[PDB]
């Protein structure tokens, strides 16, 4: 899922107040056994 | 198939808990036997029937046999203490299955020596001999546990003291043919179609019970080992 | 040897999810290193036929 919304400058670095849906962009099947997530930045 | 712990862990001055899993075919129906080898020098039996232990073992070690599983239980271990453990049982499908070994590390009179081995072609082999001095032969049965060096150990084949049926393990059955004779105290294993697998030391075991470990579920056990021979076959 | 055959292994597979394994097993907690020593061999039994 995934959604766009606006972020306007506001308090220090934290999660807005605000609702906001997530609608479903992909769906691509898999089967894995996953149990952990690592990050990357450029 | 038996489940032991690879390395557990310990302080001094406590108690440790070395454990081994196995299905109801193996100990469910007869008796774990626990072995203690230090590193460098040959075996030597620990526990024996899960209720008994020899007049060398003191009573720093205990095991019960609650449910299908073995517990190992070493009251105030030491440096001494630092060596393997090892679990083995006489399944009832004729084969003795040995454990995987407890790497219990913390930081802070008969001779039963053998020989024959010495490296050969592959393919072909030689006969494997063993001697001992004055232990009634004829009143004891004999087992081959070969160790390879650096792996675990596992037992090859049996002899019982009456000299009649025999058993082989499941890999080393057909190729094999161990005997004994009516001389003093020897014990002959030819061995046939070599794989080049055979890199072990073929510690010829004694024991204390006459018959084949088969009938005998509660006497079985392993008396002091020997000094075997490094046979290296290496292709 | 053109159709393969999987041995035991010490843990439930995963629905959808492929097991194409060439490591050499290790019975209980001995291990072997590759040379077939005892309880120990590959996962890559040959069917027989006739």
């Amino acid at each position: 899922y995934s959604k766009h919304t606006p972020i306007i400058v506001r308090e220090p670095e934290d999660l807005p107040q605000g609702f906001s849906a997530l609608e479903p962009l992909v769906d691509l099947p898999i089967g894995i056994n996953i149990t952990r997530f690592q990050t990357l930045l450029a | 198939v038996l489940t032991q712990p690879p390395s557990a862990s310990g302080t001094p001055g406590q108690r440790v808990t070395i454990s081994c899993s196995g299905s109801s075919s193996n100990i469910g129906s007869n008796t774990v036997n626990w072995y203690q080898q230090l590193p460098g020098t040959a075996p030597k039996l620990l526990i024996y029937s899960n209720n008994q232990r020899p007049s060398g073992v003191p009573d720093r070690f205990s095991g019960s046999k609650s449910g299908t599983s073995a517990s190992l239980a070493i009251s105030g271990l030491q440096s001494e203490d630092e060596a393997d453990y090892y679990c083995a049982a006489w399944d009832d499908s004729l084969n003795w299955v040995f454990g995987g070994g407890t790497k219990l590390t913390v930081l802070g009179e008969v001779q039963l020596v053998e020989s024959g081995g010495g490296v050969v072609q592959p393919g072909g082999s030689l006969r494997l001999s063993c001697a001992a001095s004055g232990f009634r032969f004829d009143d004891h049965a004999m087992h081959w546990v070969r160790q390879a060096p650096g792996k675990g150990l596992e037992w090859v084949s049996v002899i019982s003291g009456d000299g009649g049926s025999t058993y082989y393990a499941d890999s080393v059955k057909g190729r094999f043919s161990i005997s004994r004779d009516d001389s003093k105290n020897s014990l002959y294993l030819q061995m046939n179609s070599l794989r080049t697998e055979d890199t072990a030391l073929y510690y010829c075991a004694k024991d204390r019970s006459y018959g084949p470990p088969d009938v005998f579920n509660y006497e079985y056990g392993m008396d002091v080992w020997g000094q075997g021979t490094t046979v290296t076959v290496s292709s | 040897y053109n159709y393969l055959y999987r041995l035991f292994r010490k843990s439930n597979l995963k629905p959808f999810e492929r097991d194409i394994s060439t490591e050499i097993y290790q019975a209980g907690n001995k291990p072997c290193n590759g040379v077939a020593g005892f309880n120990c061999y590959f996962p890559l039994r040959s069917y027989s036929f006739r």
